């Protein structure tokens, strides 16, 4: 583990921030009329 | 009596009689010739 | 008004219709064209109200068929008594109840079946039985095979009498429709005679026969030396020697000195220390009190003699400002439709059977029954399953009534109409309740599993961790345990030993009953039970309420009670009929009852049943692991199914091998049902087309055209084989385990 | 938006029209059958797809056919 | 719903006909105090715009989650605390 | 078309009784009838009927 | 025939239900069925429950065309009652729908034109491979 | 015996629903009409402020009393942070819902007719700008309520039966 602190940042990011953004964007996209 | 004979010729009754006779025959054969694994003849 | 009305020689007795297989139906009588005809014939046989339109013929057929079922039951009882008289070790068991295993079935030596004849004791070889007939016969005072043989002969005679009565009342003297509609007279006669007189007769038998014989047996007198039952009637000196109050005759009864009979009409709780069963003197005072109460109750309804209540007026009187017309119109429904009566009676009988199971394990009424663990488990599970089936049938036949016999003209603004007018609110609130219960109970189990897997047992919902105590049940237990001091002072002990207060009863080095502690696990498991029960009720009630129409299909009542669908339109309308709602309620009832019987088995084995040795130290079968291991799904899987199935899977080569064979066969049948459940009809019809081509190629195609099973038939076959497989699996598992360790 | 087609094997027994729960079908004068009438499907926008018409048609193979297609608030049978 | 008689259909009143009512809607304009409204409109009014609110929420959530995850003390999180016991050998002596 | 009482074989490809023999019931002699022949069979189809109308060119003389 | 209009006729005597109109009627179409009765009678509402129909004209709001047609079919086959029903839009537009030319659909009437009739057997339809990369459906031909 | 309590909704038998003591009742109707959600003439920002304050204040307790750090020395801070995070997630949900539901041109969707047939101005909550203002107010009020509950529980002692 050269860094050993990177997981403590990446795992919360990919686990919480990424799903929130992607679900919000997809929900906005599918709930349109264009 | 003709109606009774016609009723006794129905599929369930005939099947019951036939399978009862067959089961009795097999059971008696296994009573007198038990534990038969290979055919001696 | 109330009188006997019959018709002479309505139906002529002949064998002509026995040669017309589908005579009862106008469409089936023409004969078969496809294989669907056979299934339709065997499916519509006993559905009388679909053949004709007049209530008289339906009522007569129902009466005769009920006579036939009574005759069948009498044959069954006679068979049990005879097989116990000739193929049992009942006398040897009578000598030594605590070491001889009951056995009443013997197998022939044919293909190695010998191994099933186990060494039950008493110089006897046979299958150990769990029906509890030995205990019932001992409580009745039977001490010889001659009495059992006489009872068997009497049962056969009664079966013949019932058969003759059925033939008489259908083919010779059939009652008219006005005879069947005398509900007041029927309730009076049944409630007074059938119940009160029957209870009084049984109380007489107990007092005059069973009390002295069982008293002598409990004292220690050898069964062969006990005088015969008639010697206590012809010679009252013996009965006065046992119970001295018989020396006064019936004078205290008529002078109202009822306290003189206090030595054989007692009011004492608990169990007999010698036998681990209820005192028979209490059973005497209670069948007598039941007789008196029922005889008083049966003189209530109006009949030819003026006095009495009229049910129509009573129903029409109770109505209020929230319910419009109230209970008006129900009398005509319940005196016009057999299906409504069937629904009510099925519901009540199922609930009563469940109550019987609970009260029978909690207060064992027969001698040497509590310490026979196999009999207790078997009886509880059996009558619980029976009750579940009956309560599902109640909903089924209520939906049948709603589809067929409902008439909107008679029901304008009464309770039925107003229930049908706020059904969406009912179903919505019940859906919310089901979801809430499922989450806040099964999610608790899953939370416990996840905490245990993560190595955080301090965050679980356990007794050592965060606690969930059943304070209401604990308070009820404590209150019922203190009754013999404050609120029921004339009682000696509490109603049962299961309440918190009390002591231990041990018979032959085994615990009969014991106070049952309630903790977090019991809280969890009763709230699981509540979840499953509310869900089953949701399914069945949605089926009943939406049986006639909905928003999806406004004319569902035109399609009938039992139809597959209404096509792939509207998105798809599969299983919109009340029959399919019963079809799903059966699965959920199976789920509920399985959880209930698993809870009973584990809790009893872990906290009640066990062996006691000197100095009064108790060792339980599973060592009290229910409190800790039942809070997790993994705990159940490991410490109940994996641990307790070791007996059934190791029973090969012993007298218990049949249980392992049926264990495997039941797993097999349950798997086999899935192919009917998961598939559809068109695939099988096309495959049958190919097979029919194959048979046609050799000039051997059948005259009756083969057809795939109908959609409803496919569902019915699937659910039937599924239920049989699951229940037989549980049957084999329970019997093997409890016979081995009990 | 289902599509309902009538084929020239029709005999004009009018059973499909009587079976339709949403009045999609109707009888039209015709020549080619003894009854001298044939079925038509002008209101296909109201078809729900129940296929009662197909169940009611006596013919070796059906003279009225329903082809399920795009779903609409009327086709889905929604009361809300 | 014209309402004069058992008539409930009226093309003139289509909102009454379709049952488009406000069950509990109340239109009294006086609810709060003036200075309360001044303070709240001054301070809470920044987040009125919705796109800016989305951007601020996403950036703030990401920053907060990252900062808490990467700076949490070992005495709170067991994963950051790490193992404290000697490792256990495998079945066949495999580590 | 075929005379009344004839035995004919169905040649309609989507028919349930394809390659099966029938029994001619009645023939319509109106000029514009498209399927004038009426044939009755022994076994019922899936829908449960046993009668159909066929064109004269969808039947065989045997 | 000249399609009829709508008016202010009394509704049947009904005590209410949870199977009535919803927001769909507010923001979309809803249906109205009219009929005349010789006497007051009790009939089953398609939404569940029992109602009393008035003597003379009657008017009933329903959420679906299927409900109107089921109630009308029951009225015709059980009470011998002629009926009409319409479609109402939120803006006030009214569309007359069931007896489109005054004659019930099961009776052949002159002036009707065939729609959707194909002049062939169902077995003469083309193959899906022939109409590849084309918008036809082989039953529209 | 002719007196009855249950009535069809607003007297129309053919609208789905009943008018019961639970639905219509002077106490229940007054309480529901005086809640901030049904104050249609009040600016959405202040209604959102009150709603957010109430919800953020109620949310603090469950997260503090039950949680991974409930037995540690930082239980209050951890619970307050969890409640604030939940408020943030719900603010994001409100924002995306408002974006997906309302456009900048639509007048309003709330009913403008009272039960008694009176015509009133439709609520401005069911608009893009109205929902945006309500969401901002809800966010600010929720944070303020969480902070207030934390201050009362731990910044000042204020003994409580369970705390
Ligand atoms: C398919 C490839 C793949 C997969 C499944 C994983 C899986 C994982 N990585 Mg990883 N990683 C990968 C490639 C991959 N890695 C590569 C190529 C790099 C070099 C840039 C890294 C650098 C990396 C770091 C620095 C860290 C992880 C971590 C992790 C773990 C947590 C997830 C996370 O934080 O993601 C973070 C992911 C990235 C930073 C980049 C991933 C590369 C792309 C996104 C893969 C493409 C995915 C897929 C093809 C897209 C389509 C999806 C359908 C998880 C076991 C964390 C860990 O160790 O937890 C214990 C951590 O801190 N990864
Ligand atoms: C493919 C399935 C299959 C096959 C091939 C067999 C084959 C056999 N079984 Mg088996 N069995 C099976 C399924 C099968 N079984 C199943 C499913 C069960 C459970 C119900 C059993 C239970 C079973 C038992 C309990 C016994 C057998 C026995 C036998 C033997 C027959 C004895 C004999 O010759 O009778 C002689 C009968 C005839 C020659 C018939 C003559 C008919 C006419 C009159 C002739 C002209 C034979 C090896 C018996 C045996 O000895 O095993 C070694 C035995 O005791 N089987
Ligand atoms: C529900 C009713 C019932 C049932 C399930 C049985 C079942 C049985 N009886 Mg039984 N039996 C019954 C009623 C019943 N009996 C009645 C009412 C009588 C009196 C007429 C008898 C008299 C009787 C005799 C005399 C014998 C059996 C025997 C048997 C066994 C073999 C029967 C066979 O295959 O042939 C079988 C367990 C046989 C048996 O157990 O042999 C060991 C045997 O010999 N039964
Ligand atoms: C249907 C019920 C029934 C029947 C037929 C009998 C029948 C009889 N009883 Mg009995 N008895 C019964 C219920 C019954 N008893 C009950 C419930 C009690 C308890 C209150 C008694 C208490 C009782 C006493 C105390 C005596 C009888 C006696 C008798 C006998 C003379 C009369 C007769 C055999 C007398 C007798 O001869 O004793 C054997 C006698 O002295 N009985
Ligand atoms: C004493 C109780 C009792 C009585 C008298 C009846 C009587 C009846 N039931 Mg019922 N039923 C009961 C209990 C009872 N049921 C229970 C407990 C259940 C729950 C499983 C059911 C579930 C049930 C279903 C799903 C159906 C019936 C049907 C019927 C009718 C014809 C049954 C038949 O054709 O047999 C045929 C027997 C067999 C095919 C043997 C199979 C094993 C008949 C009125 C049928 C009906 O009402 O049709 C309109 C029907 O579909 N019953
Ligand atoms: C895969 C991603 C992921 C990650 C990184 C986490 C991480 C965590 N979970 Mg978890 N969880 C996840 C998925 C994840 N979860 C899923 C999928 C589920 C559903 C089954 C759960 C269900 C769950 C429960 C039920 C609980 C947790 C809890 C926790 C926390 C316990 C550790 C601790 O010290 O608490 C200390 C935590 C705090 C002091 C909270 C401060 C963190 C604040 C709230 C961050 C601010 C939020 C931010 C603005 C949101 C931005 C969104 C854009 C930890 C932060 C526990 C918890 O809330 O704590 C808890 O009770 N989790
Ligand atoms: C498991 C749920 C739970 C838990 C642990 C708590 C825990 C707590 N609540 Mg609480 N509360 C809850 C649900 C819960 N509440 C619910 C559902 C409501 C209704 C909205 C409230 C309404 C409420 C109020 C109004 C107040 C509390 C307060 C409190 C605290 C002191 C009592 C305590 C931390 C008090 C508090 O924090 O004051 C400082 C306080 O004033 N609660
Ligand atoms: C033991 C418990 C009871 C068992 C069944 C008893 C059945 C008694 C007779 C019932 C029918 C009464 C009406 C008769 C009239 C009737 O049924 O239809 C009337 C009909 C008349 O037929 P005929 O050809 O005689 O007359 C036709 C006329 O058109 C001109 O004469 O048939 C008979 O007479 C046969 C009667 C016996 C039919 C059953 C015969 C076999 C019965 C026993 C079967 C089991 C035998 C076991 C032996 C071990
Ligand atoms: C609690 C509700 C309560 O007080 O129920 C009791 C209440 C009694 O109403 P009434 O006094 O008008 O009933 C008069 C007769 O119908 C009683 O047989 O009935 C209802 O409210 C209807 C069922 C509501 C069920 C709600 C769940
Ligand atoms: C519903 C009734 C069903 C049963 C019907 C048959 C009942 C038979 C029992 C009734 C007789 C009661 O018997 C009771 O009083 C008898 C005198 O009357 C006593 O009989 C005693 O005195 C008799 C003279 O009176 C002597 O002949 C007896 O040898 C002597 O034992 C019995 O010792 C006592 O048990
Ligand atoms: C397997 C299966 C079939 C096929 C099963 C069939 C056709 C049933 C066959 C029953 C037995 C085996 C027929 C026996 C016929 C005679 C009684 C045989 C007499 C001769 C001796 C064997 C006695 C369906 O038709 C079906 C329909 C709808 C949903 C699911 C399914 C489904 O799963
Ligand atoms: S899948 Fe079967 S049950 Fe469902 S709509 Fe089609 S035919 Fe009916
Ligand atoms: S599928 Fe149903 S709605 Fe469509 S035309 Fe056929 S019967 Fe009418």
């Amino acid at each position: 583990m050269t860094a050993s602190y990177l997981p403590s940042i990446f795992v919360p990011l990919i686990g919480l921030v990424f799903p929130a953004i992607t679900m919000a964007s997809l929900f906005i996209y599918i709930e349109q009329d264009e | 009596m003709q109606d009774v004979k016609t009723y006794l010729s129905t599929a369930p009754v005939l099947a019951t009689l036939w399978f009862g006779f067959l089961a009795g025959l097999l059971i008696e054969i296994n009573r007198f010739f038990p534990d038969a694994l290979v055919l001696p003849l | 008004e109330v009188k006997i009305m019959v018709e002479k020689d309505p139906v002529k007795t002949s064998f002509e219709k026995w040669a017309k297989p589908g005579h009862f139906s106008r469409t089936l009588a023409k004969g078969p064209n496809t294989t669907t005809w056979i299934w339709n014939l065997h499916a519509d046989a006993h559905d009388f109200d679909s053949h004709t339109n007049d209530l008289e013929e339906i009522s007569r057929k129902v009466f005769s068929a009920h006579f036939g079922q009574l005759a069948v039951i009498f044959i069954w009882l006679s068979g049990m008594y005879f097989h116990g008289a000739r193929f049992s070790n009942y006398e040897a068991w009578l000598s030594d109840p605590t070491h001889i295993k009951p056995s009443a079935q013997v197998v022939w030596p044919i293909v190695g079946q010998k191994i099933l004849n186990g060494d039950v004791g008493g110089g006897f070889q046979g299958i150990q039985i769990t029906s509890g007939f030995f205990q019932l016969w001992r409580a009745s005072g039977i001490t010889s095979e001659l009495q059992l043989y006489t009872t068997a002969i009497g049962g056969l005679i009664f079966a013949a009498l019932m058969l003759f009565a059925g033939w008489f009342h259908y083919h010779k003297a059939a009652p008219k429709l006005a005879w069947f509609q005398n509900v007041e007279s029927m309730l009076n006669h049944h409630l007074a005679g059938l119940l009160g007189l029957g209870s009084l007769a049984w109380a007489g038998h107990q007092v005059h026969v069973s009390l002295p014989i069982n008293r002598l047996l409990d004292a220690g007198v050898d069964p062969k030396e006990i005088p015969l039952p008639h010697e206590f009637i012809l010679n009252r000196d013996l009965l006065a020697q046992l119970y001295p109050s018989f020396s006064k005759g019936l004078t205290p009864f008529f002078t109202l000195n009822w306290s003189e009979y206090s030595d054989f009409l007692t009011f004492r709780g608990g169990l007999n220390p010698v036998t681990g069963g209820l005192w028979l003197t209490d059973t005497a005072h209670h069948h007598l009190a039941i007789a008196v109460l029922f005889l008083v109750a049966g003189h209530m309804y109006r009949t030819n003699f003026g006095i009495g209540h009229s049910m129509k007026e009573i129903l029409e009187a109770h109505k209020g400002p929230f319910t419009g017309e109230g209970h008006k119109g129900l009398y005509e429904i319940l005196t016009t439709s057999w299906h409504a009566q069937l629904a009510i009676n099925l519901a009540m009988l199922g609930s009563l059977t469940i109550i019987v199971a609970h009260h029978m394990y909690a207060m064992p009424p027969y001698p040497y029954l509590a310490t026979d663990y196999a009999t207790q488990l078997s009886l509880f599970t059996h009558h619980m399953w029976i009750g579940g089936f009956l309560v599902v049938g109640a909903a089924a036949h209520a939906a049948i009534f709603m589809v067929r016999d409902y008439d909107p003209t008679t029901q304008y603004n009464n309770l039925l109409d107003r229930v049908l007018r706020h059904r969406d609110a009912i179903i919505s609130h019940l859906n919310w309740v089901c979801i809430f219960l499922g989450f806040h109970s099964f999610g608790l189990y899953i939370h416990n599993d996840t905490m245990s897997a993560l190595g955080r047992p301090q965050d679980m919902f356990s007794d050592t961790a965060i606690q969930l105590q059943p304070v209401f049940a604990q308070w009820i237990q404590n209150t019922h345990a203190l009754a013999p001091s404050l609120t029921a002072p004339n009682a000696t002990a509490s109603t049962s030993l299961t309440w918190g207060g009390g002591d231990l009863v041990a018979v032959g080095g085994k615990v009969a009953l014991l106070p049952i502690p309630l903790g977090t696990a019991d809280f969890l498991v009763h709230h699981i039970h509540a979840f499953t029960i509310h869900v089953t009720v949701l399914i069945l009630l949605k089926g009943v309420l939406f049986a006639r129409s909905s928003r999806l299909i406004p004319d569902k009542a035109n399609l009938g009670f039992r139809f597959p669908c209404d096509g792939p339109g509207r998105g798809g309308t599969c299983q919109v009929s009340a029959w399919d709602h019963v079809f799903l309620g059966l699965f959920w009832m199976y789920n509920a009852i399985s959880v209930v019987i698993f809870h009973f088995s584990w809790k009893m084995q872990s906290d009640v049943w066990g062996s006691i040795s000197d100095q009064g130290v108790v060792t339980h079968i599973t060592g009290g692991n229910f409190a800790q291991s039942s809070i997790t799904i993994n705990g159940w899987l490991r410490d109940f199914l994996w641990a307790q199935a070791s007996q059934v899977i190791q029973s090969y080569g012993s007298s218990l091998s049949a249980y392992g064979l049926l264990f495997l066969g039941a797993h097999f049948v349950w798997a086999f049902s899935l192919m009917f459940l998961f598939s559809g009809r068109g695939y099988w019809q096309e495959l049958i087309e190919s097979i029919v081509w194959a048979h046609n190629k050799l000039k051997v195609a059948p005259a009756i055209q083969p057809r795939a099973l109908s959609i409803v038939q496919g569902r019915a076959v699937g659910v039937a084989h599924y239920l049989l497989g699951g229940i037989a699996t549980t049957w084999a598992f329970f019997l093997a385990r409890i016979i081995s360790v009990g | 938006a289902h599509s309902v087609k009538i084929y020239d094997t029709c005999i004009g027994c009018t059973q499909c029209v009587r079976a339709c729960p949403t009045d999609v079908l109707e009888m039209v004068p015709w020549d080619g059958c003894k009854a001298s009438q044939i079925a038509s499907a002008p209101r296909t926008e109201d078809c729900v797809g129940c296929k009662r018409c197909e169940s009611a048609c006596p013919t070796d193979f059906l003279s009225v056919r329903v082809y399920l297609g795009a779903e609409t608030t009327r086709s889905m049978g929604l009361a809300y | 719903k014209y309402g004069e008689k058992s008539v409930y259909f009226d093309l003139g009143e289509i909102d009454n006909t379709t049952g488009n009512w406000d069950l509990y809607g109340n239109d009294d304009p006086n609810r709060y105090n003036g200075f309360q409204n001044k303070f709240f409109e001054t301070f809470a009014g920044a987040f009125t715009k919705r796109g800016l609110l989305l951007k601020f929420l996403v950036l703030g959530g990401a920053t907060t989650i990252g900062y808490l995850g990467s700076t949490s003390s070992p005495d709170l999180l067991a994963i950051k605390n790490g193992p404290k016991q000697v490792p256990v050998m495998g079945p066949r002596g495999r580590k | 078309g075929p005379k009344r009482g004839s035995i004919v074989k169905v040649l309609r490809r989507e028919s349930y009784w394809f390659n099966d023999t029938g029994k001619v019931v009645a023939v319509d002699q109106a000029p514009g009838v498209r399927y004038p022949v009426v044939v009755r069979f022994d076994k019922v189809n899936y829908a449960g009927v046993s009668t159909n109308n066929y064109s004269p060119d969808e039947l065989e003389a045997a | 025939t000249p399609p009829t209009l709508n008016a202010d006729t009394p509704a049947p005597i009904f005590g209410g239900s949870t199977g009535g109109l919803l927001r769909k009627a507010q923001v979309e179409e809803f249906y109205v069925i009219t009929w005349e009765s010789p006497k007051e009678q009790i009939f089953e509402m398609p939404t569940g429950g029992a109602a009393i129909m008035r003597s003379g004209p009657n008017l009933l709001k329903l959420a679906r065309k299927e409900q109107c047609l089921a109630l009308g079919a029951r009225l015709r086959t059980k009470f011998k009652i002629q009926y009409q029903f319409y479609r109402v839009f939120p803006n006030g537009e009214v569309q007359y729908l069931h007896p489109k030319d005054g004659v019930y659909p099961e009776k052949v009437n002159a002036g009707r034109s065939p729609v959707g009739v194909n002049n062939r057997s169902i077995g003469k339809n083309a193959n899906p491979a022939e109409l590849k990369f084309a918008h036809k459906q082989a039953y529209d031909l | 015996e002719k007196y009855q309590v249950i009535e069809p909704l607003n007297g129309d038998p053919f609208i789905g629903g009943f008018e019961t003591p639970v639905t219509s009742s002077p106490l229940i109707a007054w309480y529901l009409s005086n809640l901030p959600a049904y104050r249609t003439a009040v600016a959405p920002l202040l209604r959102g402020v009150e709603i957010g304050l109430a919800h953020g204040y109620l949310l603090v307790g469950p997260f503090v009393l039950t949680g991974p750090l409930r037995n540690s020395a930082v239980r209050g801070e951890a619970g307050s942070l969890a409640a604030a995070g939940l408020v943030t997630i719900l603010t994001m949900c409100l924002t995306i819902y408002g974006i997906a539901s309302f456009k900048e041109g639509e007048p309003s969707k709330a009913p403008s007719l009272t039960l008694t047939g009176r015509q009133k101005d439709a609520d401005k909550l069911q608009t893009a700008e109205g929902w945006a203002s309500f969401t901002g107010g809800w966010f600010f009020g929720g944070l303020s309520g969480v902070a207030w509950a934390y201050i009362l529980l731990y910044v000042l002692n204020l003994p409580y039966p369970v705390k």
